[PDB]
């Protein structure tokens, strides 16, 4: 007879998750700026990354975190989010002290327990930027044009993070803000 | 598919 695993198993997460953290230094370039931290499978080992690590609001300016799925580097230019594209929360100079925080966890925890259901593998993973106009939070997905995928992930994040339902969020595709004139990238789908 | 509750992942914290 063996021991029961429930006794003493790590609880397994559905994927392998990679935390990466950017370093506002521009004697570097963009890429060269953003290096991983580590990567974690069970329940257990994500909160012993979390729990050693700064908050959000605590970060220098200029600087992201970064979690996304093993495999999947955390820049548009890679395969699997080239074609694709993010759900943006924008942030007021006021949110950082009231939202900053819960509302990264909780994108962590939509990531890691795989809140999105059917649509778990269209997400890519999730970024958070602190910056002195205001901080931004996104979750990035594989595909701007599977729309039921977006539409379900949209609306679901927005419930979890508990926005009102007058705050409009955005999604907008990669290629678009990569290519477009002037300074606003049209949303492909609202929320 | 492995799928978590907030709350439950929030159990682990400490
Ligand atoms: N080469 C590369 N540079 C990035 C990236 C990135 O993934 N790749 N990101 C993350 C990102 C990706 C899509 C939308 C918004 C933010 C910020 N940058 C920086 O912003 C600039 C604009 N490039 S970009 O990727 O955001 C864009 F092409 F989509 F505009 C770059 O010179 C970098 O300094």
């Amino acid at each position: 007879e063996v021991a029961n695993p429930e006794h003493y198993i790590k609880h397994p997460l559905q994927n392998r998750w990679a935390l990466w953290f950017f370093k506002n230094d521009k004697s570097k370039t963009w890429q060269a700026n953003l290096r991983l931290i580590s990567k974690f499978d069970t329940v257990e080992d994500f909160w012993a990354l979390y729990n050693h690590i700064q908050l959000s609001s605590n970060l220098m300016p200029g600087c992201d975190y970064s979690l996304f799925k093993d495999g999947i580097e955390p820049m548009w230019e890679d395969e699997k989010n080239k074609r694709g594209g993010r759900w943006l929360i924008t942030l007021n100079k006021q949110q950082r002290r009231s939202d900053l925080d819960r509302f990264w966890l909780e994108t962590l925890l939509c990531l890691i327990g795989e809140s999105f259901d059917d649509y778990s593998d269209d997400v890519c993973g999730a970024v958070v930027n602190v910056r002195a106009k205001g901080d931004k939070i996104a979750i990035w997905t594989t595909e701007c044009e599977n729309r039921e995928a977006v539409t379900h992930i949209g609306r679901v994040y927005k419930e979890r993070l508990g926005l009102p339902p007058k705050i409009v969020i955005g999604y907008q595709s990669h290629a678009d803000t990569a290519t477009k004139s002037g300074s606003t990238t049209k949303n492909r789908f609202v929320v | 598919k492995k799928r978590y509750d907030r709350e439950f992942l929030l159990g682990f914290q400490f």
